[PDB]
Order: structure tokens, then sequence, then C-alpha cells
């Protein structure tokens, strides 16, 4: 169960398992929906439905191997899962079917099916979703003019001016040969070492992936889209993370885990937790969280959502949360800090051991693109087991004393104080 | 008349030099925290028409 790197002419990396059998080769891309300016939005997305209609629907007939995809921001993450003793197929299609040839895939009444599908589906995503709707306007807050701010999907405005030829654009801009992967996730061991070179598995257009000028930026805004026809309300609170390959990576994901998550609707989450679960619990202050630190090679942002049905107590609901924040910097107990290691401990386990290899094949390309080598989760348990509240303390100070504070959520806000009742208190206490 | 103009006046103007320096600062600070609204920008967008 040890992970190979090498460099002939793509990166290939494998990862032996045998405890599950779904052998899953796949591709990974290190430039998916950040690497783009945002009047040609969803190209990543065009491309992914095509695969996902046409080719799901050849590959049955021909064998038998499903296919999946995935984006986050610079992740054409692009996988084709199969059988154990089958990857050579795998292979075989993937080389036929998505690097050459793009014509007759890309055939006019195929494009415009996808076209209307991925338009109907984003139209209703904008209407029916609520979380990743705000989590959205979250990130597009956040980074404005920057190329990590517009959405996974896309606009409406931005799909209706896309046909071909700004596809083909992005096809021969990004699918060089510099920046992708060939993961091998599953249990598989060594074919994926060789019959990944032979003698035209090349992507096209060699060369190099043209580097965007601007880097990233940090400024707090609000995207409220108040509306009170809807029930519930929704906030996400954020402040800037830390980017991946930093050595505040661990300690930032630790930072987001005291708090944790929780769920008022559950015998065996209203009960247990810190002083603010506590202080909450009195009233229906609040009705869900969710705290996470997302990282990306940009940079990173340490996250915060809820959905709560209670509509005039949202400000005791930030105010509480706010403390808390505050006073991480301040004193922590060391009971704390241990409950949030195994808990950590144990999320993390859960995440890289997944027995579905797809999630594992994902995760393998995102290190290996962006740190250069996959980072063991033995060393994250002995790197972690060293976290010691000093450094939790110094990471909070620097990176939670008074910083700007990007919050974007739909719903009923109209409660929600604006901005200076929710960032200046964010340091009021006498430190 | 009033045995108090020298302190009189010498008050007057420290009192007039901390306040007009405090009403600058003033002026300042309403600048700074009330630019979070005197910019801020509203988009509309027309409802889908359904009921
Ligand atoms: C008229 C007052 C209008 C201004 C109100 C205001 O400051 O905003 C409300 C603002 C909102 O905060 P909150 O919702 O009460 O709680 C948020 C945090 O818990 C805030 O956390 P906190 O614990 O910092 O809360 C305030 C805390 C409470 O401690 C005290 O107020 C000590 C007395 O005060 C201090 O920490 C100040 C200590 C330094 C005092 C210096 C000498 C002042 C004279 O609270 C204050 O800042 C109250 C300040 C009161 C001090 C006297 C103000 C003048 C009274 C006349
Ligand atoms: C002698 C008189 C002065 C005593 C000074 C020492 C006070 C120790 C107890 C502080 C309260 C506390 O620690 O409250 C512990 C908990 C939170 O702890 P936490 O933020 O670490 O949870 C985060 C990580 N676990 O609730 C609160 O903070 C509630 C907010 C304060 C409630 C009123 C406190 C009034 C006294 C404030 C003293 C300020 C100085
Ligand atoms: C009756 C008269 C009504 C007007 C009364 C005005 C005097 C009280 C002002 C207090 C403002 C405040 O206490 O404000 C508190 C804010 C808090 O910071 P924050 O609000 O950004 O965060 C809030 C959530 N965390 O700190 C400051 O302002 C710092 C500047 C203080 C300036 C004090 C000047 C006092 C002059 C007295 C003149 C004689 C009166």
């Amino acid at each position: 169960a040890e992970v190979t790197q090498l460099s002939n002419g793509i990166v290939v990396a494998t990862e032996h398992n045998p405890s599950a059998h779904t052998a899953s080769v796949g591709v990974v891309f290190g430039s998916g929906a950040a690497n783009e300016n945002p009047y040609n939005n969803g190209v990543s997305n065009l491309w992914k439905n095509i695969f996902l209609s046409k080719e799901n629907s050849a590959v049955a007939a021909k064998e038998g191997l499903a296919l999946s995809s995935n984006i986050s921001r610079d992740f054409q993450s692009y996988i084709v899962s199969s059988l154990p003793g089958s990857t050579d197929k795998s292979l075989d299609f993937l080389n036929q079917s998505f690097i050459q040839q793009k014509a007759n895939l890309l055939s006019s009444s195929n494009f415009e099916a996808t076209k209307k599908s991925v338009l109907k589906q984003v139209q209703d995503f904008e209407e029916n979703d609520h979380p990743n709707r705000v989590l959205e306007h979250l990130h597009s807050t956040a980074f404005q003019n920057t190329p990590l701010s517009l959405p996974t999907r896309g606009t409406l405005e931005s799909l209706e001016n896309l046909v071909v030829a700004d596809l083909e654009s992005f096809a021969n801009n990004h699918f060089l040969n510099s920046n992708a992967v060939v993961v091998g996730t599953g249990n598989i061991k060594h074919e994926d070492l060789v019959n990944s070179i032979e003698s035209k598995n090349l992507s096209l257009q060699t060369g190099t992936k043209p580097v965007l000028k601007k880097k990233a930026a940090f400024l707090g805004s609000e995207v409220r889209l108040r509306d009170d026809t809807l029930p519930k309300a929704w906030i996400s609170l954020a402040v800037e993370g830390e980017p991946v390959n930093s050595p505040n990576y661990f300690v930032a994901k630790l930072a987001a885990q005291i708090f944790g998550s929780y769920n008022a609707f559950e015998p065996a989450s209203r009960l247990q937790g810190i002083k603010l679960l506590d202080n909450i619990q009195e009233y229906q202050l609040c009705d869900n969280f969710n705290h996470f630190s997302l990282s990306y090679k940009d940079s990173g942002l340490w996250g915060f959502s809820t959905a709560t049905r209670n509509v005039t107590m949202i400000d005791d609901l930030i105010h509480f949360t706010l403390k808390q924040w505050n006073r991480l910097t301040i004193s922590v107990t060391d009971t704390e800090v241990e409950r949030a290691k195994s808990l950590l401990k144990l999320q993390l386990g859960q995440l890289y051991e997944s027995g579905n290899p797809v999630n594992d094949a994902n995760l393998l390309g995102a290190e290996v693109l962006i740190k250069g080598s996959k980072l063991s989760l033995g060393e994250a348990f002995k790197k972690i087991d060293a976290i010691t509240v000093k450094d939790v303390k110094a990471w909070a100070g620097k990176r939670l004393w008074d910083q700007d504070i990007a919050i974007a959520g739909t719903g009923q806000i109209e409660g929600l104080l604006d901005y200076m009742r929710i960032r200046s208190d964010m340091s009021m206490m006498r430190w | 008349a009033e045995p108090e103009h020298d302190e009189r006046k010498r008050l007057g103007l420290k009192t007039v030099i901390i306040l007009s320096s405090l009403y600058l600062l003033s002026i300042w600070v309403k600048k700074f925290k009330w630019a979070g609204i005197k910019t801020r920008k509203f988009v509309f967008n027309p409802p889908k028409p359904r009921k």
C-alpha cells in the first residue's frame, strides 16, 4: 500500500490497495474552473457533461466500466472505474475517446443537448438549492476580480455564448502533457506503470499551461440575495485559510475541529460538544453548523455555515460564534486540543480510507499535482501528534484577530446587522 | 468687570485647539466607518413571474 511516482512524459502515480476490488484508472488535470477568465465560465462543465452522457452511453455497450468526474477549483478530475482485471480496456477507451479524437464526440446535436441539459441543471440549482448557493457566493465575494471566484458551474449568460470554438481552444490550451497525472487507485500494481507509456499515449499540444497574471487577494463583502419567500435563513462567514503546501495546513484544520459540526435534530448531537453548544441550546438559536477549512493552491478559506429556522435571533447566533472565535486565541483547555486531535484523526482516517476508490484517486491526484509527492496519512498522524496549544495560539493570533470576513447568505437575512457588529466584535474582548 | 481675562483667554485657546483637533479626527472616523455603506451597490434582477 505504497504510492509510487515518476516522470516519463506524464506523471504516473499508483496506490495499490488489495482491500477493495474495483480497479479505477483515472486522469487528473491541475487546471480546472479557476485558471479560466469569467467570460467563458462553463467550458469545463460542458466537457464534463458531454463525457458523462455520450461516453457513458458508449462504454457499457462496449465493455463493462462506469465513469465519473469532478471539479472543485482546478481539478478536471476524470475517473474511469472498472473491474480489477480489465484496466487495459479502460486505458484503451480513455486513449480513444478523451484526448483523441475531440471531433467525433463534439457533434452539433450532442453538444446542443448537453448545452440545454447544463442550462436546465444550473437553473434549477440556482432555484432550489441553498447552502451550495451561498457557498459559491462566498467564494465569489472573497475573490473579486481574481481567477478563483467564478463558480464551478457558471452563469446562464456566460453559458449561452459558447458553441465549439472556445471549447476547442480550452481543450488545446489546458489538455497539455505538463500537468496531467494518470492516477491508478484501486487494486492494480504495475500494469499502470508500463501501459501508460506506449506509442502514443500522450496528450496533444505538448507545451505549458498559460499562467494567469494576477494571483489572488482577499477583501470582505456581501452578496446577499434577501428574499422573504423562502422559509429559513442562511449565512456563511469566512476568514482567509492557509494555502496548500504551507506549515500551517494541519493546525488550521485542527482549529476547524474544536467547534465541529452540529445538527439540532439528533439525540446524539445536541448534548455533547463545547461551550457554545451549551450556550445555544437554552433557546433555538440555530439549526445547523458546518465548520470547514478549504485550501487551494492560490489561497485558502476557513469556512462556516448555518441554516437557521429561527429568523429573529440571527444576531445572537453570530455574536456567540464570534465570541468563541475571539477567545480561541486567548485560552484553550488542553483537553479541548486533545479531543480535537482525536476527532480530526478520525475524520482524516474516514476520508482517506473510504471504501470507494474514486475519492482516493481524486485526493491522490490533488496532492501529487500540488505538493509534488503524496503525504502518507501515517506522517500526518506523527506530525499532528506534535501540535501543541502554543502552535494553535500562534496560528489563531495570526489568522483570526481583526481580519477581513466575507459573508454571503440568501433567504431571510434582514435581521442580520450589516458589517460593523459582525466584524468589529471579532476582537472586542479585552485580550 | 472681570478679573479673569488672561486665564479665560488662555483656557479658551487650549480648548479651541483641542476641540479643533478632535473635530477633524471625528470627521475622519465618520468618513471611515460610514464608508462601509456609502459605497454599497444594488443590482436588481426581475424575479421569475410564476405564482
